């Protein structure tokens, strides 16, 4: 730089500026960088002085070249130097780089043996947990006589949890339930770790959430088929599609869960099933023909009969949302004399007044036989809520 | 190649071709899965400020300038893989990005998505 300034004619050191000084301040910002460390080991050192006389320099060299491509304001070389009240956060981010470039080598390993799920109680989950564990255990321990503040080894925890939850995630596009399971397994083992707690149920949610909108647009296509074409309902979405796509992307991966949170979300997942996908768009429609109530019929009884969940057959709530929808499924090709029959037996114990008035409007037209059915419905209701 | 690539990605991007973009990505990315660790380490330290510029991407032509879910999790699943092989000075801003994804991404309505 003394070279450049005293030593070149202005065009020189402007040419040879604006080619270099780009290179000149990312190499001399990142050696400054890497060097940290015994830079600012000292207060006051003919290091620091001569570096912020070349940062000087540097900043007299962009003004006197007078160039554009690049700018070099030295603010950054300044204030680092002026870094010396943390003098640490600089130690805990180069103990942040080892452990991070840990995580990832921990992740770059080619035989794959963290790959190799272990059962623990019954979840199968991977070596990543223990690692996971132990580089923690590095890094409060390099906390330990490290006089940062308490304020910033929060943020970088939970950025080291943030990064490395999405490590995993990258590394579990397929079997995410899987990294969800051992990272319930994880908070199990430690529930310090909050940060990782709401990413793997926002994570988790997000998935169910996916599978949900697929499953709600696949079932609303189904019904936009139903409402268009009453002669071949096409099942073909539902068996070789929906199905499927239930059992072995939910209710078997939420089985794989095993847990209170497993059988959970299984219940969760057949409320937004039963009530939410088929129940709720179903009452959505305006009117249902006698081959349109035959077809939802079939498709409610192949699904009751295709989605019971043996697991959650002792769920009260399953029991009752399942012969909820069967019974569905069954009274809508019936006629009204067989629905208010089938009523007086208490059949619609599990549907709300409201909910099967609503039916029997959305089946039976506009008679004087359907007033009766729902006049009779209400009043056997108020009758019921006397007691 | 992967240069030329990640060249074509860049314009891409300068053209707003984040479909053909994302090809190309997942295109380099196997390549240099079943190219090895050297390459990793040289893609990463040549070009992770692309792949961060791109993973950063955002369409003014959106709608109401909101990122489409698809484009979302697409970013996500992008900045997971970048997080795997980028150089470590920069895990926390694409970090924060994700962060800033997953939270915008917990922000939505799913079954009626203004953005699909």
């Amino acid at each position: 730089c003394d070279f450049m300034l005293d030593g070149l004619a202005f065009r020189d050191r402007k040419t040879l500026s604006y080619e270099l000084g780009p290179l000149f301040n990312t190499e001399f910002t990142k050696f400054v960088k890497n060097n940290a460390s015994i830079i600012l080991e000292s207060l006051d050192s003919p290091l620091k002085n001569l570096v912020s006389v070349i940062n000087n320099k540097l900043t007299r060299l962009v003004a006197k070249s007078e160039v554009t491509n690049w700018t070099h304001s030295g603010k950054e070389i300044q204030d680092l130097l002026m870094n010396k009240q943390l003098y640490y956060n600089l130690l805990l981010d180069k103990v942040l780089e080892s452990h991070i470039s840990e995580i990832r080598s921990i992740f770059e390993d080619p035989k794959k043996s963290w790959q190799n799920l272990e059962v623990v109680e019954h979840i199968e989950v991977t070596q990543l947990p223990k690692l996971f564990l132990a580089i923690s255990q590095n890094f409060k321990s390099s906390f330990a006589d490290s006089h940062v503040d308490e304020q910033y080894f929060a943020y970088k925890y939970n950025l080291l949890q943030t990064s490395y939850m999405a490590m995993c995630t990258a590394n579990f596009s397929h079997n995410w339930c899987q990294l969800y399971v051992d990272m319930r397994y994880l908070i199990e083992r430690d529930e310090k770790l909050y940060r990782i707690k709401e990413l793997t149920r926002n994570l988790l949610e997000t998935k169910l959430n996916m599978k949900y909108r697929i499953v709600c647009q696949l079932i609303r296509h189904q019904l936009t088929e139903f409402r268009e074409n009453e002669r071949n309902p096409s099942w073909d979405a539902t068996i070789e599609k929906l199905l499927p796509y239930i059992l072995k992307e939910i209710v078997r991966p939420l089985q794989k869960i095993r847990g209170e949170e497993g059988s959970r979300y299984l219940l969760s997942f057949l409320n937004f099933l039963y009530n939410d996908c088929v129940t709720k768009e179903i009452l959505k429609w305006q009117i249902i023909s006698e081959v349109n109530s035959e077809n939802l019929g079939e498709l409610v009884s192949l699904l009751v009969n295709n989605t019971d969940i043996q697991l959650l057959a002792k769920e009260p709530s399953y029991k009752k949302m399942r012969e909820k929808f069967a019974t569905m499924g069954k009274f809508l090709p019936l006629h009204l004399k067989e629905i208010m029959e089938m009523f007086y037996n208490g059949d619609f114990y599990l549907f709300a007044t409201d909910e099967l008035i609503q039916w029997i409007e959305l089946l039976f037209a506009d008679t004087p036989l359907r007033r009766n059915a729902i006049d009779d419905i209400y009043e056997i209701r108020g009758t019921a809520l006397d007691d | 190649e992967v240069d030329l690539m990640v060249l074509h990605i860049d314009y891409a991007l300068v053209n707003l071709d984040f479909g053909t973009a994302y090809e190309l990505g997942k295109q380099v990315f196997e390549i240099c899965q079943e190219a090895g660790q050297h390459m990793m380490k040289a893609l990463g330290d040549e070009h992770w400020l692309t792949f961060y510029q791109m993973g950063k991407f955002v369409d003014p032509n959106w709608v109401d300038n909101e990122i489409p879910t698809e484009i979302i999790v697409l970013q996500m699943s992008i900045l997971g893989r970048l997080l795997e092989v980028c150089p470590l000075e920069e895990v926390e801003i694409v970090t924060s990005q994700w962060s800033t994804l997953e939270l915008e991404l917990s922000a939505r309505d799913l079954v009626k998505d203004k953005y699909a």
